[PDB]
RNA sequence: AUGGCUGUCGUCAGCUCGUGUUGUGAAAUGUUGGGUUAAGUCCCGCAACGAGCGC
RNA sequence: GCUUGAGUCUCGUAGAGGGGGGUAGAAUUCCAGGUGUAGCGGUGAAAUGCGUAGAGAUCUGGAGGAAUACCGGUGGCGAAGGCGGCCCCCUGGACGAAGACUGACGCUCAGGUGCGAAAGCGUGGGGAGCAAACAGGAUUAGAUACCCUGGUAGUCCACGCCGUAAACGAUGUCGACUUGGAGGUUGUUGGCUUCCGGAGCUAACGCGUUAAGUCGACCGCCUGGGGAGUACGGCCGCAAGGUUAAAACUCAAAUGAAUUGACGGGGGCCCG
């Protein structure tokens, strides 16, 4: 998925910030593990939020 | 005495009270009010309605300044989340922005038991 | 949930707008679940409640529609 | 696990052929390699008793391979574990 | 010990049986179900089909 | 001897598998203040408690511990116990593909050995939150409880001990065989997994190719309810206790599943 393409990530998180379900979007099984773990990335490198608070 | 236009209603809406503080944008406090001082207790102090005159005794308390328009912050799970903001839109402020600023645990710290009743 | 009211938006539709992102963001559960300690035995037990009757409503609705009353 | 090179030296030196990857002598020559590289890890690594368990299955699949080839053949035994340097 | 007579649940909508079928069996089904009625009232569906006492 | 069981090698795949070291964000608490003023907190209703010595609320900054929202799934991994943020280091197993290789090297396993939730124990740390004990407030005929306000062991870490749980699928391990249907997950037709159901089996409930069916190998265990998993002895343990394990005596039952009622401070739907 590429914790780097953010464009790409923002297709799977929520407004408040949180990672959007396989059930909401059609993701497969393989590819929410993947794109959890690049949000988790993103997340710590300050490329996503984890919340829209901050 | 010094005209703040601008303001933040926190609104701390708990199961038991609800306590509606204006602060300036910078979070030092103007005026306050709750539920739980304005006539009513115990079943009444959790009401919407008790939450309602909260609402406008903190709107009377803050007319020294001049506040044209009301961020809105709103904590916690009471009967006191909307019946404020409705209140205080009808006290006569411009609200240009609603927040939920409920603090969840990203995991955090044990709650409490069970009530066994 | 953390509206920004627009130019010329009426009180209604943003507070109807901030109820419906409250209920969105599940924030009122959230703050339900995390009221008080459910041990894992306990979670584990409802999930599996959750899982077992979201299924049985299959098995009983899809044997509905090829039932006559 | 035992890397891609260092299986390949063993496999050539007790081996009759690099293909020979079957036979006892290269099978207990690559266990006794493993176990001999995790007395390492085991040094440091004390309460890594999941890892420990799959040593253990090494020791256990050694210990069964050097009993065949004990009875099979004598002479090759004792080669093997004078070269391994092992007891029994 | 009883007959007869009477109260009560309550004029509440119940209570049963034959035959068939199901179950090793106690039993079940019918009498349940969808609608409807003051009503086990009626229609419709239905391994039940009929019947009696009630209504 | 042989290659079909079992294993080795080669390439790839998924995974909260394990051990070690880092680190991130959210939140709670505390401390320091800035603003601010009479309440806060709590319940069925209260009260104890906190608060004009300025609480609660709100803003800023700091400290510290513990746990990782969302993802998240009758999803995955592990022998079982169990394992969930992110990153690195060390490390175990599983599965698949297509060959090559060894040549029955196998299965099971009394005794033995190892691992083994939570609580508990020892020594040294740590201690936010939670909370046995304990204290106070209520409730009540009483209330050594449930409810409320607090709160110490403990929960966390290192090392050692303990060795037990409804440690459960209440279902030993290995292998073979025997109609189907709908899914999940993971490879390139295989592996793992969820639900339903056929024959068959079952006292019934149910189980049903992941068998509780049809067979074979080996182990463990049972022999009425109590007495009793107790006593005594042995072994183990720092202790708590664990483990092995009787007898007298006593009763004609105890028990499983299912059936019809009745009943429920169970549910639904109705009437007077
Ligand atoms: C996977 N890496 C683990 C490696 C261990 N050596 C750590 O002790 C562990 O860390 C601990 O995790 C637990 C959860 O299982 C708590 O979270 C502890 O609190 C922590 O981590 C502590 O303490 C740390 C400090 N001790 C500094 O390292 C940091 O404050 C962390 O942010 C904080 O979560 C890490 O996670
Ligand atoms: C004879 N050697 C094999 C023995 C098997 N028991 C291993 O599972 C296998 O290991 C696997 O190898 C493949 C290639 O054929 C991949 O490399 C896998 O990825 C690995 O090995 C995995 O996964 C490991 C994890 N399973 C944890 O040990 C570690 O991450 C290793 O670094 C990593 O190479 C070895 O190769
Ligand atoms: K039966
Ligand atoms: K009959
Ligand atoms: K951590
Ligand atoms: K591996
Ligand atoms: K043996
Ligand atoms: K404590
Ligand atoms: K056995
Ligand atoms: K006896
Ligand atoms: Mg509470
Ligand atoms: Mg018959
Ligand atoms: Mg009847
Ligand atoms: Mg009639
Ligand atoms: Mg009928
Ligand atoms: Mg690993
Ligand atoms: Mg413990
Ligand atoms: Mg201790
Ligand atoms: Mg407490
Ligand atoms: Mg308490
Ligand atoms: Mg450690
Ligand atoms: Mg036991
Ligand atoms: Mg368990
Ligand atoms: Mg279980
Ligand atoms: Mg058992
Ligand atoms: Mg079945
Ligand atoms: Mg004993
Ligand atoms: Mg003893």
């Amino acid at each position: 998925i590429d914790y780097k393409d953010i464009a790409t990530l923002k297709n799977y998180i929520t407004e408040s910030g949180k990672i959007v379900p396989s059930r909401i979007t059609g993701t497969r099984a393989k590819y929410q593990r993947q794109l959890a773990r690049a949000i988790k990335r993103a997340r710590y490198l300050s490329l996503l939020p984890y919340t829209d608070r901050h | 005495r010094k005209q703040v236009s601008d303001g933040v209603a926190h609104i701390h809406a708990s199961f038991n009270n609800t306590i509606v503080t204006i602060t300036d944008r910078q979070g030092n406090a103007l005026g306050w009010a709750t539920a739980g001082g304005s006539g009513f207790r115990g079943s009444r102090k959790s009401t919407p309605f008790a939450a309602q005159v909260a609402a406008e005794r903190c709107a009377d308390a803050v007319k020294e300044y001049g506040i044209k328009n009301l961020e809105v912050m709103v904590k916690g799970p009471g009967p006191g989340r909307e019946s404020t903001i409705r209140a205080l839109n009808a006290a006569g402020f411009r609200i240009t922005n609603i927040t939920d600023v409920t603090p969840i645990p990203h995991x955090g710290c044990r709650p409490p038991k069970k009530r066994r009743v | 949930p953390v509206i920004k009211v627009r130019e010329n938006e009426p009180f209604d539709v943003a507070l109807r707008r901030f109820k419906r992102s409250c209920e969105k963001a599940g924030v009122l559960a959230e703050v339900r679940r995390r009221e008080f300690y459910e041990k894992p035995t306990t979670e584990r037990k409802r999930a599996k409640a959750s899982a077992v009757k979201r299924h049985a409503k299959k098995l009983a609705r899809e044997n509905a529609r090829r039932t006559r009353l | 696990s035992l890397s891609t090179e260092a299986t390949a030296k063993i496999v050539s030196e007790f081996g009759r052929d690099a293909n020979d990857t079957g036979s006892t002598e290269v099978q207990v020559a690559l266990l006794t390699a493993q176990i001999n590289h995790l007395q390492g890890h085991f040094a440091e690594h004390k309460k890594d008793h999941h890892s420990r368990r799959g040593l253990l299955r090494m020791v256990s699949q050694r210990r069964k391979l050097l009993d065949y080839l004990k009875r099979k053949d004598v002479a090759r035994y004792t080669q093997l574990i004078e070269r391994l340097g092992l007891r029994r």
